[PDB]
């Protein structure tokens, strides 16, 4: 009958002021849920190159790599040296398989950057704030349920607020700019100008969004395998990405 | 070698 297996990576970061990147975290994943016949086993086959830790010998380039895994009591690690296979005979519903960890750069570029422009009037109290969000995803691929959450000064009112897209949403709420982008594809460039009255701390933007057909590390199940129908899923998510104004 | 969990 139905196998579904799937690649979950939680993302946090975070981003300096002047866009250099100060953190990265991923934890990562593997999970199965199955309801096969008595001793069946599957296999799964993992992307081939990829290193784990920082080899003291050899160094750590690019490449896929994670920082550290560990595997569930019941999979077998024969093949995964040679092969990055991995071998057990599930239960019945769910099981994480394995978790991996990874701190160091990731192979691919970070999928938001964010343009903040702010003029403050010391003043009239009056604050605009312009954010311009990037998404450097590539042009085919989609990150869905954007939201991005910016602490305000102390009693701040909205005046105004200008979207560059009419499906965006923005509202003042419990202290903070909530802005709500549900179309973000790759190579995007959606922006938001706020005119606030402030009667600092501004920042730092929290976002939070998922990414369907994607890992951070670039790490992908390559086969599922009996020794029934195959649902396979590779998603990144992150409610912790955080990026200094 | 391996690190191991049970859930």
């Amino acid at each position: 009958n139905e196998v579904f297996l799937a690649v979950v990576e939680r993302l946090s970061v975070l981003i300096a002021s002047n866009g250099s990147l100060l953190k990265v975290d991923v934890q990562g994943e593997i999970r199965l849920k199955s309801f096969l016949p008595s001793g069946s086993e599957m296999r799964i086959g993992l992307t081939e190159e990829f290193s784990v830790g920082k080899s003291e010998l050899r160094g750590y380039g690019p490449g896929i790599r994670v920082d550290e895994v560990s595997f569930h009591s019941s999979v077998n690690l024969d093949e995964f040296e040679s092969h990055r296979i991995l071998r057990l005979q599930p239960p019945q519903g769910e099981l994480t398989v394995m978790r991996y960890q990874l701190s160091d750069d990731l192979p691919s570029p970070l999928p938001f950057r964010l343009f903040p422009s702010v003029q403050w009037d010391r003043g009239s109290g009056r604050l605009q704030v312009y954010l311009k969000l990037r998404c450097d995803l590539l042009s085919k691929s989609q990150a869905l349920n954007v939201r991005l959450h910016l602490p305000l000064p102390r009693g701040v009112v909205s005046l105004s607020q200008e979207l560059s897209s009419p499906e965006q949403k923005a509202e003042l709420a419990e202290g903070a700019l909530r802005w709500d982008l549900p179309r973000v594809q790759g190579g995007s460039q959606l922006s938001g100008l706020f005119q606030m009255d402030v009667p600092l701390g501004l920042g730092p933007a929290s976002l939070s969004f998922e990414l369907p057909r994607h890992t951070c590390s670039g790490l992908q199940v390559r086969f599922l395998r009996l020794a029934p129908h195959k649902w396979v899923r590779h998603l990144s998510h992150s409610d912790a990405y955080v990026i200094r104004i | 070698t391996y690190k191991f969990f049970e859930q």
